[PDB]
């Protein structure tokens, strides 16, 4: 039966990026396993140890994936137990294994070991080993386990609270090359993320849209979802309101509701709505940890109010202002306004004695140097899609020869009959 | 046909309820008699959510059995007797069947086949102007969007302009259908000229469409020019009194009661399909245009000289600008300290700037998406 | 910005046949390799 | 073409019968070339000149405008031949004036054109002051 | 009604006139082009998924 | 490929909503977007613009 | 492992045989065109007789009238068979060898051609009213006795 | 085994040396040259040729015109044609003897 | 922080955490706050219950000043952080007085006292002194406004040369 994938699997196991493409089929070779067809591998094999280890739970570089199966066997029946513990003495096993193929491997299986794990034995113990290896892997130069290990423990600095650990951890971080795009984007996602609680904004949006690009589609959508989450979040914070386009793409429509709520609370700036929305999606958006990044657009929202109000107005007294953004004293006015115009938002002056703020023109109309910059900007944009997609498609090639020999013979023998003519 | 009513009616059942439970839906219900329809009395069951009488569904089913049974009978005998240019039409009251049976893959699938056969023009032509009416039916598009194109090719070819027109009918009806107004206008304010569609709508509907997508997109001197002073709607826009009323308020410098007429016929948009939630987008417009038009004789104003003229208070018109003058779409901009609005006029390229680079940034954004794609 | 751009457009359509040519090319040899 | 030889398609009138062929090379100096070297250069005042603006702009707004008329052709060419091969190509494009050649060979004389003369500025406002 | 570009200033009972011709035509060509091509970026796309 | 994508987003998550989302998953989209936002205005400005007007009657 | 890992760490460097790999064919197909645009002489070499092929026979020999001139009997290209060869057809004949260089595409028909002389307008169906009955009778006593000879 | 093979390899790693910086001047030698063949064959054009029509292409590469002299001949296209420009029948430059079309 | 229940009761906590964060906003170190923030993200954390006057603290002078005041008068419910009070409140001060440079060139002196909070008319001056403006008789002028200057003549055609020439090398070097 469908054991026959194992071991046409295992027809990979001859040399090298075999493994590779043996790894994809293998992600789908889990759809079926039986207790009694893990005595399969029993028979498919140290051979004694392995039956050992079979009979518990209910050549090398394919042990190493038999025991991939072994995992996978455990953790998708759901059973922690025979799975927990089979972990603890398969991934020390594969780990040791003193074999440069079976990290590629072993990564699938990092994968899954942090995965189903718990706390500190896990989160600490188990952390410890990641960056073990992590370092041992590094200078054994294998790209993809690295990544994956770093992906993990970085996802640990985030299962905790740390993200200054996390963040000096990149510090002394090289990334490798040569990876998985779906990997490359977990990067891009936790580095954007912590990157962005630490304040930078500007920089996150940038990792967070390569997470888009680089994540791959099918059905990957949670992924999708929570990071758009913080797409939404980053893009917000920044001050760009997000268009619609993007509270109704897919099923995710359906989870974006709040930011739905939030960017119509912050486009109006009108804070008691944002506060009242804050407390009614707070649970929804505690389960994420989206929710300390949202409460710090008070700030934003408050810019928002101050900028409509400029817009529409030439110059307002300042009861009116404080009336509109319903605070309770002028003397907090002219602190917000007056710390507003400092930000380059405004371009005005207040007028104290009668208290009202009075606004600046836009003589700055045509700046050029604004649309120019963009205009920069964007042409790097097509000019490195342009080289990138001819050192990328400058790659059948073979066959090449013109001329010939036979043909310039005849040619030779023409030529020579004129002549004789 | 199928008769596009039915839909309509449809939707007007569909609607923020408002049940009712009068007019439209015993409407309905009748024209599914009539029309032994099924297809639908599961469908609408399951959207509107009120099914009954399971016995009329079998009863509609089984006459449905026995005419599809006797259309396939009369194929039968065609393909022994044939009667190229015949057996097309029995199909073509095959697959017209299923349109009076309201079942969409199946006059699709029937009518491909006819013009793999068809073989004249308005058999390949019309037909597909059938296919894409179902498309209008349903509320779809791209299925459309395909079809527009395939009859646009057979015109362009030959055919005449009595085909063009029709055709010029639903690519505009469908702009309408979108926010695309624009299209919308020329097509439809040129389809005044000729008119003999009534398949969709009546003519005064269709007229009072052309006249408010016309009012809505054309420039002022150009609505004098193609409706203010349209031969075809001075008859027929005396036929009415609402949208022309409008118009009129607007062209002549009446704003005031153009308001009202504005929020009436706002009242009667949001009961038509074409709009549907449009009713939004439409009225907005409407209020930028005068605002603008009321602003551009003049360097300054004050408030009370607007709120007196349009007839609401001051509070609220501030408010009313206020939503307009941020986005850059009106060009004023307020004191309210002295209650004045003066207008500041803007630059041609801040008007290109601001469109280029959105425009840029779309194309942008779709090159390198799906760039990734092609790339791995 | 125009010019840059959409000779970026004509590279990328460049690129998308390049692929078509690999794609049909894979096809054939493994197609041979059969025998 | 130069050719040197003496007695004893050419080989109609006997090149090796009659006659034959010699060898031909070209004594030279460091200096001759130097002097031919500016034979494609240019002026002296050049590179700090400005060709008229206004009748620039005509080129970025003329040259685009053809281009874009090109634009949907190249629309329709990937639209069309999309589904076809060489051959059938060969029909195609030796007939008429496939809009990818126009568009690539259109843009650049608006890149370098547009980049010398914006280029040239940047000099002439810093520089000459 | 468009036809001389001014504005009345009812304040001082004065006439403003305007000398406009900015309407510039290349960066109207600029934008059509980026219509013709968001077309053709949709069609380029539809061979890749196939291609792909 | 799109095995690993499928790992990774279940590493990202589960996820509760996001499940939900799933099992709900249609439509369209038009042509454009934004700004959307409140509704019921237009009438209700006239219906206000009258009660205004009304009130200004009143006055 | 000191020295052992070490080959390792420079045995990866092979990714610059690749690259290189991209410089060959990249290089090697530089070396085609500048070769190519060598063998441009090659348009000396002579010229090609289109030719009217009269019909092909046994003995192995095309028969055939070029254009000006006349009618000649003349051997085929190798890449050929003379059973592939029909009647009126342009093929490439070797100019000074009169052989058959290659056969060009089409010929262009007679009946075709008469007809697009003719001009007769092509008319569908659709677009005659007022003439059933006879077109019945015609599909009685054409489409019918056609579609169904059977009957 | 080192001592031979992770010692031996060095050399290798100059092979990449010696042809990856030498490789790209068969790029750079080329392109100089590219110029240059499309020049030299310039003489194909030469000066003293025989009009002809344009009639039909075969395919790539290849056609047949009219001569002027009425011989009618699948003759061959110079690479420079900027072909977009050969209608049905074009008034064409010919080649004599290589007879081919300029 | 470490697993277990009867190891992180001490109230000292609830009052030294909120020390510390407020210690943080003192120096000016926003990342390392922020970054403390993200840390305690303490999931079953009510509101902030004594930790809202630090964090509430934040984001009020992330923008209006009044309600910040407000704070540093609801902390003497508190401890030493008093001292740090009047560091903070000078440290918000400079910044109303950095903000107003720029706001608008003319004040009457009742109304510095309204900004800066001074319960106290010389206390104005000194801080005007200390901060150099020149007052005349109540009323203070921060001149210069602006100089509107650098039309462009640097940066302008040296920058996008090189911008061109790199445009134009990454026109080049794209070969």
């Amino acid at each position: 039966a469908a054991a026959a994938e194992h071991s046409q699997r295992e027809l990979d196991t001859v040399t090298l990026e075999d493994i590779k493409e043996h790894v994809k089929q293998l992600e789908k070779a889990v759809s079926g396993k039986e207790p009694r067809f893990v005595l399969r591998a029993l028979r498919m094999l140290t051979s004694r140890r392995l039956n050992h280890y079979v009979l518990y739970k209910a050549l090398p570089e394919v042990e190493a994936y038999l025991q991939l199966l072994v995992v996978i066997f455990m953790m998708n029946s759901k059973r922690y137990k025979e799975a927990q513990k089979i972990s603890d003495d398969l991934m020390q096993k594969i780990s040791t294994q003193n074999r440069r193929a079976l990290d590629l491997v072993a990564a699938k299986c990092y994968y899954y070991h942090a995965r189903v794990y718990e706390f500190l034995d896990k989160l600490d113990v188990v952390r410890s080993f990641l960056h073990a290896r992590l370092r041992t892997a590094t200078l054994r130069h294998d790209a993809d386990g690295q990544a994956t290990l770093l992906n993990l423990l970085l996802r640990n600095y985030l299962h905790y609270s740390l993200y200054d650990q996390a963040e000096k951890l990149v510090s002394k971080s090289v990334f490798p090359e040569q990876a998985n795009n779906n990997e490359w984007a977990r990067y891009l996602y936790y580095t954007g993320r912590i990157k962005a609680i630490q304040l930078e904004y500007s920089e996150a949006r940038r990792t967070m849209t390569n997470a888009l690009r680089k994540a791959p589609q099918h059905t990957a959508v949670g992924f999708k979802q929570t990071v758009h989450k913080l797409l939404i979040v980053v893009e917000l914070l920044l001050g760009e309101i997000p268009d619609r386009l993007q509270f109704r793409q897919p099923s995710l429509k359906r989870s974006l509701m709040p930011y739905f709520l939030l960017t119509q609370a912050v486009r109006t700036g009108n804070l008691a709505k944002f506060n009242q929305v804050l407390d009614q999606f707070g649970e929804k958006f505690q389960a994420d940890g989206t929710y300390t990044l949202i409460i710090r657009l008070r700030h934003n929202v408050i810019k928002t109010g101050v900028r409509m109000i400029s817009l529409s107005y030439s110059r307002i007294s300042l009861a009116d202002i404080a009336q509109k953004l319903q605070l309770d004293s002028p003397e907090d006015a002219e602190f917000i306004v007056a710390k507003a115009i400092r930000d380059g938002v405004i371009e005005a002056s207040i007028n104290h004695e009668k208290g009202y703020v009075q606004s600046k023109e836009m003589i700055d109309i045509y700046s050029t140097r604004e649309p120019q910059l963009a205009f920069h900007q964007r042409i790097s944009f097509c000019l490195d899609i342009h080289n990138m997609s001819v050192k990328a498609m400058r790659f059948s090639y073979n066959k090449d020869l013109e001329s010939a020999e036979e043909r310039r013979e005849r040619e030779q023998q023409d030529l020579e009959f004129a002549k004789e003519m | 046909n199928p008769d596009l009513r039915i839909a309509q009616l449809r939707f007007l059942l569909s609607l923020p309820e408002h049940r009712g439970d009068a007019a439209v839906r015993d409407e309905l219900m009748a024209a599914v008699r009539d029309n032994n329809m099924a297809p639908y009395y599961e469908a609408l069951c399951k959207s509107l959510d009120w099914q009954i009488d399971v016995d009329l569904l079998n009863k509609m089913k089984k006459a449905n059995e026995d005419e599809l049974k006797r259309l396939d009978e009369e194929l039968e005998d065609a393909e022994k007797n044939l009667g190229e240019s015949e057996i097309r039409d029995a199909m073509m009251a095959k697959a017209e069947y299923l349109c009076r049976i309201g079942d969409k893959e199946g006059a699709l699938t029937a009518f491909r086949k006819t013009y793999d056969k068809t073989v004249a023009l308005g058999h390949r032509l019309d037909i597909v102007f059938y296919l894409l009416r179902i498309g209008l039916f349903y509320m779809d598009n791209d299925l459309i969007t395909r079809n527009t194109e395939k009859a646009k090719s057979l015109i362009e070819e030959g055919g005449d302009w009595d085909r063009r027109n029709r055709l010029k009918v639903y690519q505009g009806l469908y702009c309408v259908a979108i926010r695309d107004f624009k299209q919308a206008a020329e097509l439809f304010l040129d389809t005044v000229s000729t008119f003999t569609s009534y398949e969709l709508m009546d003519y005064k509907t269709f007229v009072t469409y052309t006249v408010y997508v016309s009012m809505i997109a054309l420039e002022r001197p150009d609505l004098r020019e193609k409706v203010i002073k349209g031969a075809e709607i001075l008859e027929v826009l005396h036929s009415l009194p609402a949208v022309r009323q409008y118009l009129f308020s607007l062209y002549e410098c009446r704003y005031s009661v153009f308001f009202q007429s504005l929020a009436v016929v706002e009242q009667e948009m949001k009961k038509d399909w074409l709009f549907a939630p449009h009713y939004r987008y439409y009225v907005r417009e409407m209020r930028i245009h005068a605002y603008s038009q009321l602003l551009e004789s003049y360097r300054s104003l004050t408030l009370g000289y607007m709120a007196e003229a349009f007839g609401v208070g001051v509070e609220f018109i501030d408010q009313e600008l206020s939503r307009f003058i941020a986005a850059g779409r009106l060009h004023c901009k307020i004191d309210k300290v002295n209650e004045i609005v003066e207008t500041n006029r803007p630059d041609s390229k801040n008007w290109q700037y601001q469109e280029t680079i959105k425009k840029g940034d779309l194309l942008l954004n779709r090159v390198q998406k799906l760039s990734r794609v092609i790339n791995m | 910005y125009l010019a840059s751009l959409i000779r970026s457009v004509v590279a990328l359509h460049n690129l998308i046949n390049n692929k078509i040519a690999n794609r049909d090319a894979e096809k054939k040899e493994g197609q041979e390799k059969e025998e | 073409v130069i050719d040197a030889f003496r007695l004893i398609q050419a080989l109609i009138h006997g090149l090796n019968r009659h006659y034959y062929s010699i060898t031909i090379n070209y004594r030279k100096n460091e200096l001759e070339q130097k002097m031919l070297l500016n034979l494609h250069k240019k002026s002296w005042m050049e590179g700090l000149t400005l060709q008229d603006y206004s009748e620039h702009c005509k080129h970025n707004e003329s040259v685009v405008k053809e281009m874009l008329e090109l634009a949907k052709n190249y629309n329709k060419a990937v639209e069309e031949e999309d589904k076809m091969t060489p051959e059938q190509l060969a029909i195609k494009n030796v007939g008429k004036q496939d809009p990818k050649r126009h568009l690539e060979e259109h843009v650049d004389v608006l890149m370098t054109s547009n980049i010398v003369q914006c280029l040239a500025a940047m000099l002439d406002t810093v520089v000459f002051k | 009604d468009k036809k001389f570009h001014g504005i009345l200033d009812q304040g001082e009972g004065v006439l403003i006139i305007f000398d406009e011709p900015p309407v510039d035509k290349t960066y109207e060509a600029a934008l059509e082009t980026i219509q013709n091509m968001s077309k053709v970026v949709d069609s380029l796309y539809n061979k890749a998924k196939k291609l792909t | 490929e799109k095995k690993q994508p499928v790992d990774l987003g279940l590493l990202e998550e589960d996820d509760e909503f996001e499940e939900f989302p799933a099992e709900d998953w249609d439509a369209h989209v038009w042509e454009d977007n934004w700004d959307d936002d409140n509704v019921e205005d237009d009438f209700s400005n006239q219906l206000r613009a009258e009660l205004e007007k009304h009130g200004y009657k009143m006055e | 492992y000191l020295s052992k890992i070490e080959e390792l760490q420079l045995i990866v460097n092979d990714k610059s045989q690749n690259l290189r790999r991209l410089q060959a064919q990249r290089n090697e197909l530089n070396a085609k065109v500048r070769l190519l645009r060598e063998e441009l002489q090659l348009l000396q070499e002579q010229g090609s007789y289109v030719g009217e092929v009269v019909r092909a026979m046994d003995k192995k020999k095309v028969l055939v009238k070029v254009h000006p001139e006349g009618k000649f009997v003349v051997d085929v290209d190798k890449n050929i068979d003379i059973n592939d060869v029909t009647p009126n057809c342009r093929v490439a004949l070797r100019n000074d060898s009169y052989t058959l260089h290659k056969i060009l595409p089409n010929k262009v028909d007679p009946l075709v051609s008469l007809m697009m002389v003719e001009k007769v307008p092509d008319s569908t169906y659709e677009m005659i009213g007022g003439l059933d009955k006879q077109i019945k009778e015609i599909k009685e006593v054409i489409e019918l006795p056609v579609k169904h000879p059977e009957l | 085994d080192l001592y031979s093979r992770y010692k031996k390899l060095q050399q290798e790693l100059e092979f990449l040396e010696v042809q990856e910086e030498y490789i790209k001047d068969e790029q750079k030698n080329l392109k100089k040259e590219f110029l240059h063949a499309q020049e030299e064959v310039k003489r194909i054009q030469s000066i003293p040729l025989v009009i002809g029509q344009f009639l039909e292409a075969v395919d790539q590469n290849t056609a047949i015109v009219g001569s002027t002299t009425g011989s009618n001949y699948y003759v061959r296209i110079l690479s420079t044609i900027d072909r977009e420009l050969l209608k049905p029948n074009a008034s064409v430059a010919l080649h004599k003897h290589s007879n081919a079309l300029v | 922080f470490d697993y277990k229940e009867q190891l992180p009761e001490s109230a000292y906590m609830h009052q030294l955490l909120g020390l510390n964060l407020l210690f943080l906003l003192s120096q000016n170190r926003v990342a390392e706050f922020h970054t403390e923030l993200e840390r305690l993200p303490a999931k079953d954390i009510q509101t902030n219950v004594y930790i809202k006057h630090p964090v509430s603290l934040e984001q009020y002078l992330m923008e209006g000043s009044y309600n910040k005041v407000f704070l540093a008068k609801g902390n003497i419910p508190a401890e030493s952080y008093t001292f740090f009070i009047d560091i903070l409140l000078d440290t918000i001060r400079d910044e109303i007085a950095g903000c107003i440079e720029k706001a608008y060139e003319k004040i009457l002196f009742t109304e510095a006292t309204r900004i800066l909070f001074f319960n106290t008319p010389k206390k104005m001056t000194d801080y005007a002194k200390k901060r150099g403006w020149v007052l005349g008789p109540n009323n203070y002028y921060s001149f210069a406004s602006q100089q509107q200057k650098p039309e462009d003549t640097t940066i302008p055609s040296t920058e996008l040369a090189k911008q061109v020439i790199e445009y134009a090398r990454q026109l080049e070097m794209i070969v």
